[PDB]
């Protein structure tokens, strides 16, 4: 993926893919790439805030620098229960969870503002390649999905 | 509840990738760059184009664009760059458009996705702008086959 | 009960007249013709009289002087049945709830709560009814 | 209650009662104990309606 | 309870202590005011919970300063 | 055309000035700015009935159209004119395609539409709520060009699908998808919606168990 | 009415809206005109008037309760339209035609309204 | 004070409007002398006639006096008589039209704003004459079986357009410019739903209707002419949606010679604005000014 091919307005889930995964021809490159579509800590949101609205955006700390310009990566995972929360709305930049109306703030983080979570959506560092290709900057700074007793 | 002051529908920002700019009292709107990109970086020398529409509020007078300036390069204005009384000037031919044209040559590197600023001046206001870079009704570019694994 | 029905017989000789004179009224010098729509109403306005006050006509030549239709009638004159009135019933609230219910399905076009609202409507009428008629149980 | 309203000769408004049990000597029902069971409350259910007649 | 307040007073559970509702609406108030602590950013929920509230307290007071007072039982 | 410009600013000035000014720029608190959205967008807004709007709410809803197809197309050259931006399509005889944006691989389509739709619009597009009064309206309505507008122009809270996030091959594969899950009886006798459980458990306590009861009482006796 | 009139105290709008003082003189004059004036011509009808003729009942006493019913009930519904989030009716209580039409009023207010 | 008993009543600008003014004068001095009448007697039984502490027995019982009945019908009766006269003599000034008037303008109403628009301009004395019809544009509406006698509900063909119209805006109030002394005839259209057209120095005011054709409306009034110069605020009257408070025009009357320079300027491709600028008068409204578009204070 390329981040022209995402407008402004726009969101898009990725999945964590490598060189050494293939296309799915293969037997062995079919099982690799089925447990990228199964694993549930995957799937992100990569959103485009309208660049109107980037001086609305509230980083948080030790996440100021995560996002490739006007490019976001959140986990697609809810924080309080592991439901996909993919309710994007373009325009009032909320993220809300069907299964028990969570909302999130975009804007300030994913941070929660409506619902049962009371935890901000882990970010994802993004930048590019020498090709241009969008790729991951590292690894999430916090555990993905439904908190635990061990947690933090 | 929903239809008070405070309401969603009427503060929403067109869904398009250009910026609305308010320059003292020209309104600058779909302001965008066009510059196709095949690596990581549109590498200085290349020339790019800046398209916009200028809005006259007022409607007794008449105004005039001066001196583009940005820190990306230098910005060549071709053209009557003045908008009528209470009229729009269309600067860039976008596509979807079946002469007055914003050539930008560049000096740093610039890339999709990040924010660049731009100064209009016209003769009433200077403003930035943080002008983004689009790519408009271009088909996605091919991606080469991944092998096997 | 001649009084009854000759308040009825005035009133439709005026809704009559002023149906015949608008109608005439608005065919000659008013644009468009005869307006229709107030003419239809004022016609049928007459009919509603018509209706209750020759029923009304009707009943009052086929029984004589009423208790009630006496100048010096006595209070004794009345002793007697009077007939049936309903002494409770919760059957009512029931048929509004019925009737409410298909409003709000027709009010946000939703045809599953209309039909659920009809059925029950249906039901809660033949309960009222059906409420000082049903016999004992059978076993 | 049966539902009948009786006008009396001086003009009171009255309803026919059918009682439950035994009346006194001007009329009135003896008050009963409630036993737990339900009561009837409609003259239908009690049988004053009869019968519509034999036949299809 | 007596028969005159509760006419089947003697066939079943017919009385509730007056100091169980009591406590049980102010419980009832102080949960209503304890959820204005969320992530919501409104306030229109925040005043609606503060009336209710309010209401429920008034509704309690007013029960309990009558029956200290003895104009009900 | 000049006759199609000209026509589509005299319809635009006594309908869309009041809410998106005369030169398009949009009226502050009142509407956003018409430049360079496209014919794509006006076609979507002005065939679905969304514009023009008659308040400030939560959402838009959508009604009957306020213009027939000629005034639309009108509407949207004059818009197009001004700032460009993406167009609906059209067929060979230059009428807004229907028939051909119908993909063939709807099991493609299906498994996109899950992945991008599903959430906001429902398994088989039967609508969804979303925060403060806003909700994905049932797709069983929307014809090929209006779901193809949609994905294209993103109106109101639904993401903007550009043709390189979304190829417009799969852009028909999706609308293939949506007008079949449509205009696809039931298999299993009555729908009930399409909604899941909900209406399940709501048919099952007003039919089942009051027949059963109603059923109890005949058999059994009272007091 | 309060807040209307309060709204109308001074130039410029304080705390409400276009549409919510469009909604506000519609439904409050649908109140007053019929959610209080025509039922309380039957409310004094029931209070007296089998007294005034000497009557012991209405004719048909479980109609007359059905119609209070009726009233609360259609009532409430036509109210209920202040819980959406579009609003209740706001084209005033004439309901003036094309103004009423889907075109010009979406919402489900004036459907509840109507209802 | 004719002021005083005008009650807030405009003066007004046309003979019109001086006519439906002194009916009103007339009216509301009648309808005083009767509620003082019937106010005296009711404080006067309120104060004469409460039950002193000296009286033991009931008053007279007295509850028919038909000659004071018969005669307490005919004088209500006679007071309507004459002013239905008068209502109906002033009415027929006020809806009568001349065959030929001297400016025929057209009024196009929308939600939420206005747009005037210059038909036709024939001056009595034969200096100006003008042909503003545009035919070229109406027939362009047209759109066709249909639902209505072949139309589609959006066939709009009953509205009029011309090469001069001033077109309202949401930041500018549109105005409206008239010559002063000449016959000015006003053709009432509306796009959507029904507007008001109402210029309180009028004193008259007429809704403003889609298709007023086919709803047997007469949509054309006429004013003899306008007595002074100067300029006077318009406003919506007919419930039209969210911003029928918000639509206010404004009626700018000049001199002949000024009408023919502004008319001039405006063929002349100049905008409203600059064209008043070119005759020595304010760009914009001075009675009234556009609304902030911000939805209120709290915003
Ligand atoms: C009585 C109940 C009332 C309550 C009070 C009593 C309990 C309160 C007392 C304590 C207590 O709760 O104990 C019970 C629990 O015990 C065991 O939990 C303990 C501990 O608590 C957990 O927090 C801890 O997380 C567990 O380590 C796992 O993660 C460790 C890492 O994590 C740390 O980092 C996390 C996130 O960050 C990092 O994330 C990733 C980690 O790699 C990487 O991405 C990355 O490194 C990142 O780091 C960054 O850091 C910096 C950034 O700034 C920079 O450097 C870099 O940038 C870098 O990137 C945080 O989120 C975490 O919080 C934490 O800080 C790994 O290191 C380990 O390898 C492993 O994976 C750990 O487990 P351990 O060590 O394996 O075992 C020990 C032993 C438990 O000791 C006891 O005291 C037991 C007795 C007391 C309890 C009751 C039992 C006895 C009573 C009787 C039996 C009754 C008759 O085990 C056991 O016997 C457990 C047996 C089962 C229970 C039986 C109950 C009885 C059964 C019947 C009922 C687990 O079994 C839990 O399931 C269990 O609940
Ligand atoms: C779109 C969704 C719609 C949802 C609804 C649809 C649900 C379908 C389920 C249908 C229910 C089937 C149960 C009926 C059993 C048949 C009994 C029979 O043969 O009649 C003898 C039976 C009396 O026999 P009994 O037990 O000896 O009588 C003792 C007393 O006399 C009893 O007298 P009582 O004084 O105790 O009271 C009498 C009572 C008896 O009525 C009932 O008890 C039935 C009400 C059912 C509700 C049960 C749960 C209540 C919870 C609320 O009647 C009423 O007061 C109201 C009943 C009005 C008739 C319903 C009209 C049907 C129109 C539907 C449209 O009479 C009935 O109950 C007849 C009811 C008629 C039902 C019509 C069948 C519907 C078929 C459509 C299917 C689709
Ligand atoms: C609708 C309004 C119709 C009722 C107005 C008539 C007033 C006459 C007063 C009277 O006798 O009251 C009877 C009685 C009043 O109670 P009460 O004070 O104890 O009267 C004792 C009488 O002295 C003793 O009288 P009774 O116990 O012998 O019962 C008399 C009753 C006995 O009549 C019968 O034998 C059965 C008639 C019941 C009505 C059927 C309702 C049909 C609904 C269809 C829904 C689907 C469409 O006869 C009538 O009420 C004559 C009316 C003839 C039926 C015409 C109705 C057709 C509706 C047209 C739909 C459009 O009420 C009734 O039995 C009928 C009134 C129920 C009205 C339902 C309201 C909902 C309607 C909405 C439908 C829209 C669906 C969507
Ligand atoms: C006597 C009995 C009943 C009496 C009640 C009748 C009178 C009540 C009076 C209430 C006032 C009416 C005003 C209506 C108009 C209105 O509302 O327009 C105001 C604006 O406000 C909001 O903008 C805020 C700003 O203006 C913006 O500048 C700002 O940005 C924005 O900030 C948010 O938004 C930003 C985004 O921009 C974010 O950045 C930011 O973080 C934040 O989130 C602001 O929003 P927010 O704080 O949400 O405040 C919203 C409203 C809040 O509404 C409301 O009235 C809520 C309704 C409450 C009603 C109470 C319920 C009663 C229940 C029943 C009676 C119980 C049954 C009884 C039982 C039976 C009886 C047995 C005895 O505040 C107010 O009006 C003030 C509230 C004061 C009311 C006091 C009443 C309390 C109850 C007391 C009762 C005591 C009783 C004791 C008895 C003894 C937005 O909505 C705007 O669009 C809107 O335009
Ligand atoms: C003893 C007891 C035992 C008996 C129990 C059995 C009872 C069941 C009886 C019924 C059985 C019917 C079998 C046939 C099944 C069938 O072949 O099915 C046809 C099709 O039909 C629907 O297609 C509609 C169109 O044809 C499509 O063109 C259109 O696209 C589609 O639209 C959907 O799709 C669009 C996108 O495509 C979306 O845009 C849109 O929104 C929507 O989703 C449409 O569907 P929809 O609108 O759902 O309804 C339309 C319904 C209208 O509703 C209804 O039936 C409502 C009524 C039933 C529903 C269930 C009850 C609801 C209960 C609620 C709880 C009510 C709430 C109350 C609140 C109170 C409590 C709360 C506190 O019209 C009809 O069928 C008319 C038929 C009416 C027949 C009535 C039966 C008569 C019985 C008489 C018995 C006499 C016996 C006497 C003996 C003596 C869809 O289903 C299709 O899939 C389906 O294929
Ligand atoms: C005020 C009541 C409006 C009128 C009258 C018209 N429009 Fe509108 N429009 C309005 C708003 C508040 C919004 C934004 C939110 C929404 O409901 O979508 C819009 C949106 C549009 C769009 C979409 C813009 C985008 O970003 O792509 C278009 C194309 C549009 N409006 C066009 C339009 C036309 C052609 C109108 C005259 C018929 C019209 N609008 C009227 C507010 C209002
Ligand atoms: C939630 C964030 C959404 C996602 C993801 C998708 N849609 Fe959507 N859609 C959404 C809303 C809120 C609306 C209404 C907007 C309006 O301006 O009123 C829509 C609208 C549509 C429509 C138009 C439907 C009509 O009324 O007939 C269509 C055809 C549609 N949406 C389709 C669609 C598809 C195919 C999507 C996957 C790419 C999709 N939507 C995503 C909300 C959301
Ligand atoms: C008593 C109800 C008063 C309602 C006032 C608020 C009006 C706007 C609500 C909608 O939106
Ligand atoms: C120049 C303005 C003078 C104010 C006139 C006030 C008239 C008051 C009339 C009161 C009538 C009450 C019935
Ligand atoms: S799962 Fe996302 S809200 Fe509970
Ligand atoms: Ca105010
Ligand atoms: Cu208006
Ligand atoms: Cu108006």
């Amino acid at each position: 993926m390329r981040p022209e091919d995402i407008d402004a307005g726009g969101m898009e889930t990725v999945f964590p893919w490598r060189e050494s995964d293939g296309d799915g021809t293969t037997v062995e490159s079919e099982h690799k790439l089925t447990e990228i579509a199964m694993g549930v800590r995957n799937p992100v949101m990569l959103i485009r805030i309208k660049p109107a609205d980037m001086h609305r955006v509230i980083k948080r700390k030790g996440q100021e620098s995560f996002n490739f310009g006007e490019l976001f990566a959140y986990t697609k995972v809810c924080s309080h229960l592991g439901c996909p929360s993919s309710l994007y709305e373009q325009q009032t930049y909320r993220i809300l969870c069907p299964c028990h109306q969570s909302q999130f703030d975009a804007l300030e983080f994913a941070k929660p503002i409506f619902g049962p979570a009371a935890r901000a959506l882990a970010q994802l560092p993004i930048t590019i390649d020498e090709d241009g290709y969008l790729v991951a900057n590292g690894d999430f700074v916090e555990p993905v999905g439904p908190a635990f007793w061990e947690r933090k | 509840c929903s239809a008070g002051q405070i309401s969603q529908t009427t503060t929403q920002e067109p869904a398009v990738n250009g910026v609305n700019a308010q320059a003292g009292q020209v309104s600058l709107r779909n302001v965008h760059l066009r510059a196709p990109q095949q690596t990581d970086y549109v590498e200085p020398g290349t020339t790019v184009e800046l398209l916009f529409v200028a809005a006259n509020d007022s409607t007794e007078g008449s105004n005039k664009l001066k001196s583009i300036t940005s820190d990306v390069g230098e910005v060549t204005l071709t053209g009557d760059s003045t908008v009528p009384a209470d009229g729009v000037l269309i600067v860039g031919e976008p596509d979807g458009q079946i002469a007055v044209t914003a050539e930008v040559e560049l000096t740093k590197p610039i890339t999709n996705g990040l924010l660049y600023d731009f100064t209009f001046t016209f003769e009433d206001g200077e403003t930035t702008v943080a002008v983004p870079i689009s790519a408009g009704e271009q088909p996605r570019r091919p991606v080469p086959p991944a092998g096997p694994g | 009960m001649h009084i009854e029905a000759r308040l009825f017989e005035i009133l439709t000789a005026f809704f009559a007249l002023a149906a015949v004179v608008y109608a005439v009224l608005t065919a000659m010098f008013a644009t468009g013709g005869v307006e229709w729509a107030g003419t239809t109403a004022l016609v049928l306005t007459t009919g509603l009289t018509l209706i209750t006050g020759t029923f009304f006509r009707f009943v009052a030549r086929r029984l004589d002087t009423r208790p009630e239709d006496y100048e010096d009638a006595e209070i004794s004159d009345g002793a007697g049945e009077l007939g049936f009135f309903a002494p409770h019933s919760w059957w009512p609230i029931l048929i509004s709830l019925s009737f409410s219910t298909a409003a709000v399905g027709a009010a946000l076009w939703l045809p599953w709560l209309i039909a659920a609202g009809v059925a029950f409507v249906i039901t809660s009428v033949c309960g009222l009814v059906f409420e000082y008629y049903w016999g004992p149980e059978k076993h | 209650e049966t539902g009948i309203i009786k006008r009396l000769p001086h003009g009171a408004y009255v309803e026919l009662h059918q009682p439950l049990g035994p009346v006194d000597e001007h009329g009135h029902p003896i008050p009963l104990e409630y036993a737990g069971a339900p009561l009837p409350k409609r003259m239908n259910k009690l049988g004053s309606g009869g019968a519509p007649g034999t036949g299809s | 309870v007596d028969v005159e307040d509760v006419p089947s007073a003697e066939w079943g559970w017919s009385h509730m202590p007056i100091g169980v509702m009591h406590i049980g609406g102010l419980l009832s108030a102080a949960f209503l005011l304890v959820m204005m602590r969320g992530n919501h950013v409104g306030h229109v929920e925040d005043w609606f919970l503060i009336g209710f509230a309010a209401v429920i307290v008034a509704l309690v007071g007013r029960n309990w300063w009558l029956r200290r007072r003895g104009w009900i039982r | 055309q000049s006759a199609l410009l000209r026509t589509g600013k005299q319809l635009f000035e006594t309908s869309c000035v009041s809410c998106h000014g005369a030169n398009l720029q949009g009226v502050p608190d009142r509407g956003p700015s018409l430049i360079g959205t496209g014919e794509a967008a006006v076609y979507f807004q002005v065939s679905t009935g969304r514009m023009p709007a008659m308040r400030g709410e939560a959402q838009a809803p959508s009604k009957p159209p306020h213009f027939d197809e000629s005034q639309i197309d009108a509407l949207g050259a004059y818009v197009q004119a001004n700032g460009g931006g993406p167009t609906v399509p059209r067929d060979d005889h230059g009428a807004v395609a229907q028939e051909s944006l119908i993909g063939g691989d709807v099991a493609r389509g299906g498994d996109l539409f899950r992945l991008n739709c599903a959430s906001c619009h429902n398994f088989t597009g039967k609508g969804g709520a979303l925060s403060s009064g806003k909700y994905a309206p049932d797709l069983g309505d929307a014809n090929p060009a209006q779901i193809y507008t949609a994905m294209l122009t993103g109106p109101q809270n639904m993401p903007k699908f550009s043709d390189r996030q979304l190829t417009p091959d799969e852009k028909r594969d999706i609308v293939a998808y949506v007008r079949e899950s449509a205009e696809t009886p039931s298999y299993g006798g009555y729908g009930l919606g399409g909604f899941g459980p909900a209406p399940e458990g709501m048919a099952m306590w007003i039919i089942g168990m009051v027949a059963a009861i109603g059923v109890a009482m005949w058999i059994g006796s009272r007091a | 009415a309060l807040f209307m009139r309060t709204e109308l105290a001074m130039p410029g709008l304080q705390f409400l809206s276009n549409e919510q003082f469009n909604q506000l003189f519609t439904m409050h004059g649908t109140v007053m005109l019929l959610f209080y004036a025509t039922p309380i011509v039957f409310g004094f009808a029931n209070l007296v008037l089998p007294l005034q003729i000497g009557a012991p009942d209405v004719a048909f006493p479980r109609l007359n309760a059905l119609s209070f019913w009726l009233f609360l009930f259609g009532a409430l519904i036509a109210i209920a339209g202040f819980i959406t989030p579009g609003g209740a009716a706001d084209f005033g209580w004439t309901a003036y035609s094309p103004l009423t039409d889907a075109i010009h009023s979406p919402g489900a207010g004036g459907d509840l309204w109507i209802m | 004070w004719s002021d005083a008993l005008a009650l807030g009543w405009p003066t007004g600008i046309t003979p019109e409007a001086k006519l439906n003014r002194e009916l009103w004068i007339g009216s509301v001095i009648a309808s005083f002398a009767v509620g003082a009448i019937v106010w005296g007697l009711i404080f006067w039984t309120s104060a004469f006639h409460r039950k002193k502490a000296t009286d033991t027995e009931l008053p007279r019982q007295f509850g028919y006096n038909m000659p004071l009945e018969l005669t307490l019908t005919v004088i209500p009766f006679l007071i309507i008589s004459v002013l239905f006269y008068f209502t109906v003599v002033v009415q027929e000034r006020m809806m009568h039209k001349d065959p030929n008037p001297e400016v025929v303008i057209d009024v196009t109403a929308f939600q939420w704003n206005w747009k005037f628009g210059y038909q036709k301009i024939a001056f009595a004395d034969g200096s100006f004459d003008y042909d503003g019809a545009d035919p070229e544009r109406k027939e362009a509406m047209t759109s066709r079986v249909g639902p209505i006698r072949g139309m589609t509900p959006e066939d709009r063909t009953y509205l009029n357009f011309d090469k001069i119209e001033t077109l309202g805006t949401s930041s500018e109030i549109p105005v409206l410019v008239l010559p002063a002394g000449k016959r000015i005839e006003f053709v009432l259209n509306s796009a959507d739903v029904i507007h008001g057209f109402w210029v309180p120095e009028f004193l008259f005011k007429r809704d403003v209707l889609p298709e007023p054709k086919a709803n047997n409306s007469d949509n054309v009034f006429q004013v003899s002419e306008i007595q002074q110069t100067g300029a006077f605020v318009g406003r919506c009257t007919e419930m039209c949606g969210t911003f029928h408070a918000m639509m206010n025009f404004e009626v700018r009357v000049v001199e002949p010679n000024d009408f023919k320079a502004y008319i001039d300027q405006r063929n002349a491709g100049k905008t409203n604005a600059e064209a008043l600028a070119a005759i020595n008068q304010p760009p914009l409204a001075i009675t009234t000014e556009p609304f902030e578009s911000r939805r209120g204070e709290l915003v």
